[PDB]
């Protein structure tokens, strides 16, 4: 929820 | 009596840590330079170091058996809440009792209480942080225990905003059982006595440090000038 960078790094 | 699965879990967590933790600290040269003169003068360097360390913790987490089976949202919730705690935990490897400081192989990359002060945090946070490091260092954990403690901290059911607490709990439980059995089977007295209960207590200490950090971070970050000194990942992960 509004965490594009974290989501990208996680997969 | 370590099951084959349990030995498997440990082998994966050791490799994952080796791949995400460089004991030479070579990448530290890519951070904005440390400055030990003004106020907030270590902030740019230390925010860089935090941002880097968030990436590395994310890369560790993804290797934790079962972690990938969680929902993306739950993975996000777990990383965001544990990130500072794992950075604290993982920092113990560079922390040295002699200097009461974190020693990353260079005078420029050696951090003491005053450097942390130059990051804009008060002694109210910094003092318990160093005490934490000292008590954790005294546990003298085997690297297997250390990597397990990190993984256990990340996969906590008791985190706000978690959707599937029950699945998170079952992932953790298997790590907790693995740790407990490792301490019993692979850890010799006297080092091993009440070692689990003490490791569990550090997880509680981390939560308190985490609370105090979020408070001082809101204060630091609340000013836009200071916020500008942070990185985009640090702002996303901690807040803004
Ligand atoms: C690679 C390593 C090495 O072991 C070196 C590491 C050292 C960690 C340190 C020492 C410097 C101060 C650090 C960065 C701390 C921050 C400045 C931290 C102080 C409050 C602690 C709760 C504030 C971070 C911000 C973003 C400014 O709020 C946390 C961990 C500390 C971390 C780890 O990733």
């Amino acid at each position: 929820k509004n965490h594009p960078m974290l989501m990208n790094l996680l997969k | 009596k370590l099951s084959e699965e349990q030995q498997h879990i440990i082998a994966i967590l050791l490799d994952a840590h080796h791949k995400t933790y460089d004991p030479t600290y070579a990448d530290f040269r890519d951070f904005r330079p440390p400055v030990r003169m003004s106020p907030l003068s270590m902030l740019p360097h230390l925010a860089d170091l935090v941002s880097y360390s968030i990436q590395k913790v994310i890369g560790f987490a993804k290797m934790i058996p079962g972690f990938r089976d969680l929902t993306s949202d739950d993975q996000i919730v777990l990383l965001k809440s544990s990130a500072i705690e794992v950075i604290m935990l993982r920092s113990n490897q560079s922390f040295t009792m002699d200097d009461m400081s974190w020693d990353c192989g260079s005078q420029d990359y050696k951090y003491d209480v005053t450097d942390v002060s130059k990051a804009g945090h008060t002694l109210e946070l910094i003092e318990p942080l160093i005490k934490f490091q000292v008590g954790l260092k005294k546990l003298n954990l085997h690297e297997e225990e250390h990597v397990l403690l990190m993984a256990i901290c990340i996969v906590s059911p008791d985190r706000p905003g978690v959707q599937d607490a029950k699945l998170v709990e079952a992932i953790q439980d298997r790590l907790s059982n693995t740790l407990q059995t490792y301490i019993r089977c692979r850890h010799p007295p006297p080092g091993s006595h009440q070692l689990y209960a003490k490791m569990i207590q550090k997880l509680a200490d981390l939560r308190s440090l985490n609370e105090e950090h979020s408070k001082q971070y809101r204060s630091l970050s609340f000013q836009p000038e200071n916020s500008m000194k942070l990185t985009p990942l640090v702002l996303e992960v901690f807040g803004n």
